[PDB]
């Protein structure tokens, strides 16, 4: 479910950050772009994992101007879904179209024309909510979900989610 | 444009995007086999929830430790808040995504102490299993074989259902209290 | 370089690929939809109709329109067009291979004629070299004739064992202008009674058996698998390059002004509609080809206008055509005259003379060049006051800056501008100065035939309009003074200075590896005065001789 | 001014790297373009804005590279293009060597 | 003995009019035409047949020949000489350039 | 192929600073100084940017490393702070 | 045409002179890898004369009265004079001689003395004598110990190519042979002691700048020798204005570049 992969990023800097410590705006820069970042093929970059003994590499200088290139190899926390993937988490929004499941840092939507057929949107409910027999689904409503498309964005990922199959719902 | 890493020579073509379902089918990136920066091959790292937090909290501490260098010259609900004085004295401040993680992996963590993680790790690494069907039953609440072998569709034939029987039982035993 | 930040990472081309285009990737890549020959108007208005050029292609009239891209010509790159073909036209350039494979290749099956059974094949295989193998093969497949069946193998030439099929007679091909004409063999002296067959090789039916050829059997021959298949020799969609390749000179508004390319591609298109129009009309069985080659007139001409055909293609003047190929041929024609040797920027050139006074290094640069050549200089803790004082000056006294580049992007022309005389300068911007004392130049006098003639030079801005230089430096440069001209460049970065300063200084070039020899001498008046000043006849007495003394800068002053 | 083939060659003998790429660049044609990584061609489109790029013929949004390279030699790469020759440019080196 | 044949010959068509050039300048030209073991001409028929890169083979004469029996033969440039990286208006690996320079983390720290 | 990369030992080129290399190193600092990069010796007063890399030079008290090509693809590592500056 | 041939030339970093694409022409540049500009026409002293001035510069025969130095040019001389381990280091310096002799000779039939060759040796001791300012009177320190192996001991660092097996090694000693030859020629016992005054600290300083020199003297890994050589025969072609009636010059040069089947005027010389 969730990854630990090495990666890379090159990062361009101007001669007046050659400075005693470098090393320390080079892991500085490295975070601020890094950490929170989301990518079609990687996927949220959630942390940076082992902190120091980063090799930064001996980086060479630019051809004209008097920048330099570093190549930093490091570890992080990595995070993305698939097409078949079951997870579950806490709900957020509800509408008439159905609810949004959230795990993590990933917002998964589920459809009304996804779920089981005995489920109804109250209209005067506040919160807003679904009923059942028994089963009440709010804002707090524990639900596992199963993930059956995935849409990449610019720095968020989206599913369309779904609890028509066995053992799945509610906890 | 961040990436890097594993980059082989796609000499044009390339080809087909391959749908990626629970078939163990995922994206080149992902495979059973992967380099490191050591320069060596190595098993893909699959973690399961719980251990990502220690793996997350630990790399937040060991932070933080060599963050104040330079500087010179338990019970869920108590960690929720912990963690969230933690995050805006090492975390760039906007990482919201880290901080909905955080809130989440800790609240759907499964296991509490670095000794119980241990032990769970020592018993599904040893069947000899895949590393994603490893990281999803360490993370989600399993009782039965068709709860598990209908959620995780990729096991079926890897493992007779009374085998996999024990492991959720002594699974549900070192699930720890909250 | 280029105007606005890119979020793309910037690297360097390491290699260059050479390939053909695929039509599948021609229709893919562009955003064409090209279509009518009319150059644009849309109706007599102005701007572009979704027809010819402009179609998400580049802008013209100093606007956005460019497939959403926006950016307005400066920094939008031409993407391409797409242009459809009734039927295949082959590539002028490539004729004498296609022959060459149609040769190597017999008809109708489409396989090689020679294999690992036959030997002579064996040591042309073998050798690892992409257009050498390819060059025979060749003769080994001239002789020849015949898509055998069967021939012995590596035993006794009893048992004659079966490879392919299809036992054709192959035609011997000759060149005729832009199409292929086959003879064939047969009929055995009795059939007919004496002649050959005779008939023209049409393009469909050529990439026909070119597309039937066998996936090793591009290799074999001097193509690959993804990048030269010899079914793009031929082409089935013709790109169009857009508009920078091509621009829109546009003097006044209500007129006109298109290349010569342009109107090349509306008489492929017109030539190509009319090819379409009569396919499913009432086409004239065989009287349509004789509009076909002229499609495969048109295509080959916009490629190339110098072949042994003839026709010059004129355009309606007298005019010839100005082809791609002629805008790549040696000097003046991009790569020699547009990429080895570019027409260069911070530069001058006036009439030199000598002087005597001047150091070896020295160059005596005019104030009016001095006043319009300019160095860009960062704001640096070391120089504030000096530049702060020397924008104050203005562009016009002597000593000062004609531009100030601030943090962004931003150009401020300080002969103009409202706030010229204010101005706080700030850390980090850069301040383009005047040509100071002591700046390092490269100095040229064409034709440059050395080492030397390109040599780097000390500033000493002086008074009157000539190049100023020591008399010991012109035997390397030659140069003399009868109208002679000079060249000057200046450097743009820090980096360059040391490039000249510590590389192609003059006193560094004193001693030549021409010839194990110093290529500077002292010549002329100073070679004929040192000879009668040196002489046992030769006397001087104190008044002349304590002026004399007084002339070498590095005397110890003892007489 | 003219920096001829006769001049360039001198700054070779020279060795002067930097001055020459400066006569050429900086001082003369200096143009940012854009590459796909797959296909090596400058066909991208360049939404320097919303940072939207895609190569719609190979299909892709993260592979995009940057490069500095004279006005001279984008044309001449599509003065090609338009005779059916590919001029590609990678970032990396395949071959080995 | 051929290559030394035509280095006695070149020698003795510039030494004749009064001028001296050292060996290692008329050696390097006479190796060059040599030690492909033919004698590679200093012509289009000669030098400019060789592998050499394709981009370079351009800048003389052919120009367009090349290029066009270069992308049929999918011939692919390294890019390691001169002309190549002149049109693309990259440093090229020229006595300044044939070489990188970097810096050194570790030894800043040293000199504070 | 993998490596590559002489170590710090079995080093077969010119110990030598090259005019080439010196040329070009006493430029990209003397570039780095007028950037606004931090300067290492103690200035007597000098403001020219070249001239402070010349005195950066004769104290060795540049960061920089030159990595020599082979043809072959393989590279040696200098630091100018090893190289021996004559000329 | 000649820069357009050689543009991609250069030597690179093992000091073998490739192209483009690795294709080694010359294994060390100019086959001594010496910059051109470090280089003056020195005599070679070994091969000039006849075979009996030879004897009387060179030989040093401590086993005779009328052959040895005389001990008012060294101070330890009368000591040494017969001493039999050191006559063997004497004849072995001797030995050495007659192999140029004759090395030499095999390379130049002709017997030119003058020769295109890096770093001064008449003016890096003709310094020595003023610069110390010594007298052609008062005798010399230096031990004949000091003398024939600190010339062998300076042999040893006049590194071309920077070595660590046999092959490199030995096409060091190749590099520097001819180098070695004038060396010998110039800092013999009887030269050193005879023609020259030299004191330890004169004799140490010269061998100093010798070595000093000769590592100024290489080719610097970067050099684009291609095109220097081209406008080394290309321009001395601009200024030539112009039995001996034979294709000559500028026409001639152009056929030699061209290389046709026929030439203007053959002719075979035959001995
Ligand atoms: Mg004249
Ligand atoms: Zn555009
Ligand atoms: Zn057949
Ligand atoms: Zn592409």
């Amino acid at each position: 479910m969730f990854f630990i992969k090495d990666l890379s990023l090159n990062i361009t800097l101007h001669p007046s950050f050659f400075g005693p410590r470098m090393k320390q705006y080079l892991k500085t820069k490295l975070l601020e772009e890094v950490e929170g970042s989301c990518t079609g093929k990687f996927g949220y970059i959630l942390c940076v994992l082992d902190y120091d003994n980063i090799d930064i590499q001996r980086g060479r200088i630019l051809p004209t101007d008097g920048s330099a290139e570093f190549n930093v190899k490091y570890r992080a926390v990595v995070f993305k879904p698939f097409k078949g993937e079951v997870v579950d988490g806490t709900v957020v929004s509800c509408s008439q179209h159905g609810f949004e499941v959230q795990v993590g840092p990933m917002k998964v939507f589920v459809t009304k024309h996804l779920m089981p057929q005995d489920l109804t949107f109250n209209a005067g409910s506040n919160p807003p909510s679904y009923q059942s027999s028994e089963d009440v689904i709010t804002i707090k409503s524990r639900i596992r979900v199963k993930i059956e498309g995935c849409i990449s964005q610019v720095s968020s990922i989206h599913a369309i989610g779904s609890i028509k199959e066995d053992y799945l719902g509610a906890i | 444009s961040t990436s890097t890493f594993q980059t082989r020579r796609r000499r044009l073509k390339k080809v087909e995007e391959e749908e990626n379902a629970a078939t163990l089918q995922l994206g080149q990136e992902f495979q059973l086999k992967q380099i490191n920066h050591q320069g060596e091959e190595e098993e893909l790292i699959a973690l399961n929830l719980s251990e990502a937090r220690l793996v997350i909290k630990e790399a937040l501490v060991e932070r933080r430790r060599a963050f104040k260098r330079s500087q010179k010259k338990e019970t869920r609900e108590k960690e929720l808040e912990s963690i969230d004085v933690l995050l805006e004295q090492t975390t760039g401040g906007n990482n919201k995504d880290l901080k909905n993680t955080m809130q989440y992996l800790t609240n759907f963590s499964r296991f509490r102490d670095q000794e119980t993680v241990g032990a769970v790790i020592q018993l599904l690494k040893s069947t000899g299993l895949h590393p994603f069907e490893v990281a999803q039953l360490g993370s989600l609440a399993c009782d039965t074989a068709d709860e598990a072998k209908t959620l995780i569709p990729s096991l079926n034939n890897k493992i007779s259902d009374d085998e996999l029987e024990r492991i959720l039982k002594e699974l549900s035993n070192l699930e720890t209290l909250y | 370089v280029g105007q606005q930040y890119s979020s793309a990472p910037l690297r360097t081309v390491k290699e260059v690929q050479f390939g053909l285009f695929s039509p599948e990737e021609v229709r893919a890549i562009s955003v064409a939809k090209i279509r009518f020959p009319e150059t644009m108007d849309e109706t007599q208005t102005r701007a572009k109709i979704g027809g010819l050029n402009d179609p998400r292609l580049g802008s013209i009239d100093r606007n956005l329109k460019c497939q959403t891209c926006q950016e307005g010509m400066n920094e939008c790159p031409g993407h391409f067009g797409h242009i459809d073909l009734a039927k295949p036209v082959f590539h002028v350039g490539f004729i004498a291979k296609i022959k060459k494979v149609c040769e190597c290749v017999c008809m109708h099956c489409g396989k090689l004629l020679l294999d690992e059974h036959n030997e002579l094949m064996r040591q042309a295989l073998a050798i690892k070299d992409s257009k050498k193998r390819f060059a025979a093969i060749w003769t080994l497949c001239k002789t020849k004739m015949v898509c055998e069946t069967d021939v012995p193998s590596e035993d006794d030439p009893t048992q004659l064992v079966s490879r392919g099929g299809c036992g054709n007679t192959q035609p011997t091909i000759r060149k005729d202008g832009l199409k292929l004409v086959g003879s064939w063999k047969k009929d055995r002296a009795t059939g007919d009674a004496d002649e050959p067959e005779l008939r023209v090789l049409s393009t469909e039916e050529i990439l026909n058996i070119f597309k039937h050829i066998s996936v090793k059997d591009f290799t074999s021959l001097g193509f690959n698998e993804v990048f030269s298949r010899p079914e793009w020799m031929i082409l089935t969609c013709l790109p169009v390059p857009p508009p920078p390749v091509r621009p829109s000179i546009s003097f006044n508004e209500s007129q006109r002004g298109e290349d010569d390319l342009t109107f090349k591609l509306a008489d492929i298109l017109k030539a190509n509609i009319s090819l379409e129009t009569l396919e499913h009309n009432g086409a004239p069985h065989h009287a349509i080809e004789e509009a076909e080659s002229l499609l495969q007139f048109h295509v080959a001409t916009y490629m190339d206008n110098d072949i042994a055909g003839q026709p010059q293609a004129l355009q309606k003047s007298g005019r010839p055509v100005k082809s791609i190929r002629a805008r790549l041929k040696g000097k003046e024609g991009r790569i020699r005259g547009n990429l080895m040797g570019k027409r260069v920027d911070f530069s001058a050139r006036t009439v030199i003379s000598g002087d005597p006074n001047l150091e070896l290094d020295q160059v005596g640069v005019p104030k009016s060049i001095a006043k319009t050549l300019t160095y860009p200089e960062v704001v640096t803790p070391y120089n504030i006051d000096r530049l702060t004082q020397l924008v104050r000056n203005g562009p016009n006294e002597h000593p000062g800056a004609k531009y100030v580049i601030r943090d962004s992007g931003d150009r401020i022309d300080l002969r103009y501008s409202k706030r010229a005389g204010d101005i706080q300068l700030q850390y980090g911007w850069k301040v383009e100065r005047h040509i100071m004392d002591n700046d390092p130049v490269l100095f040229n006098r064409q034709p440059s035939l050395h080492k030397m003639s390109m040599m780097a030079h000390r500033v000493k801005v002086i008074p009157y309009s000539t190049f100023r230089l020591n008399l010991s430096v012109t035997s390397p440069y030659n140069a003399d003074f009868d109208g002679d001209e000079m060249n000057l460049h200046v450097p743009q970065s820090e980096e360059t200075r040391a490039e000249l300063s510590q590389l192609c200084a003059v006193p560094l070039q004193i001693v030549s590896p021409q010839s194990n020899k110093p290529c500077m001498g002292i010549v002329q008046d100073t070679l004929c005065g040192i000879r009668k000043l040196t002489l046992r006849d030769t006397f001087i007495e104190l008044d002349q001789v304590l002026n004399m003394l007084y002339w070498v800068p590095d005397w110890d002053g003892v007489i | 001014l003219r920096f001829g083939e006769m001049e360039r060659d001198c700054m070779i003998a020279h060795g002067a790297a930097s001055f020459l790429k400066e006569r050429l660049m900086e001082a003369s044609d200096a143009f940012r373009v854009h590459i796909c990584g797959i296909c090596g061609l400058m066909t991208v489109i360049a939404k320097l804005n919303h940072n939207q790029f895609e190569c719609k013929g190979c299909d892709n949004k993260i592979d995009i590279y940057q490069i500095h390279i004279p006005y001279a030699a984008k044309l001449l790469f599509q003065e090609l293009m338009a005779m059916n020759i590919t001029p590609r440019l990678y970032t990396d080196r395949s071959r080995d060597f | 003995a051929g290559r030394a044949a035509l280095y006695k010959e070149v020698y003795n068509v510039i030494a004749s009019d009064g001028s001296y050039v050292n060996y290692r300048h008329m050696a390097l030209l006479v190796d060059v035409m040599t030690t492909q073991g033919g004698l590679t001409s200093v012509t289009r028929h000669g030098f400019n047949r060789s592998n050499t890169g394709a981009l370079m083979r351009c800048s003389f004469e052919e120009t367009v020949e090349i290029l066009f029996e270069a992308g049929a033969s999918a011939e692919l440039d390294d890019c390691r000489g001169v002309s190549e990286n002149v049109i693309l208006g990259q440093m090229a690996p020229i006595g300044t350039g044939a070489f990188d320079v970097m810096i050194d983390e570790e030894s800043l720290v040293k000199y504070m | 192929l993998k490596e590559k990369a002489i170590p710090k030992d079995q080093r077969a080129t010119t110990p030598y600073m090259t005019k080439y290399e010196r040329a070009r190193i006493l430029g990209t600092r003397a570039l780095q100084i007028s950037m606004n990069a931090p300067v290492f010796v103690d200035l007597e007063g000098e403001t020219d940017p070249l001239r402070i890399a010349m005195k950066e030079l004769a104290e060795k008290k540049i960061p920089l490393v030159i990595r020599r090509y082979l043809p072959d693809g393989s590279f040696e590592d200098w630091s100018v702070e090893e190289l021996i500056v004559d000329l | 045409r000649l820069v357009k041939a050689l543009e991609d030339i250069m030597v690179h970093y093992d000091n073998t002179t490739r192209n483009s694409l690795g294709n080694v022409i010359q294994f060390i540049y100019g086959e001594d890898g010496m910059d051109a500009a470090h280089i003056e026409k020195q005599s070679l002293d070994t091969i000039g004369g006849s075979d009996a001035a030879f004897e009387k510069r060179y030989r040093v025969d401590l086993l005779n009265t009328d052959h040895t130095l005389d001990p008012s040019l060294l101070e330890s001389g009368s000591e040494i004079l017969g001493d039999l381990k050191l006559q063997v280091l004497l004849d072995e310096e001797y030995k050495q001689l007659v192999k140029d002799r004759k090395f030499l000779r095999e390379v130049f039939v002709d017997g030119e003395a003058n020769w295109p060759l890096p770093v001064n040796i008449r003016r890096i001791i003709q310094n020595a004598q003023q610069t110390f300012h010594i007298d052609h009177t008062k005798p010399s320190d230096l031990t004949i110990k000091d003398i024939v192996l600190g010339v062998k001991d300076l042999q040893e660092n006049l590194l071309v190519l920077r070595g660590k097996n046999e092959i490199i090694q030995n096409a060091q000693r190749d590099a520097v042979t001819l180098f070695c030859c004038l060396l010998r020629s110039r800092l013999a016992t009887r030269r050193v002691l005879q023609e020259y005054r030299l004191t330890k600290q004169a004799f140490d300083w010269v061998l100093s700048n010798i070595e000093a020199q000769f590592l100024r003297s290489v080719v610097h890994p970067g050099e684009m020798v291609g095109v220097l050589a081209a406008q080394s025969i290309g321009e001395p072609a601009t200024q030539m204005t112009l039995s001996k009636k034979v294709t000559s010059g500028v026409p001639r040069l152009k056929e030699i570049l061209n290389v046709a089947k026929n030439m203007k005027t053959p002719s075979l010389t035959v001995y």
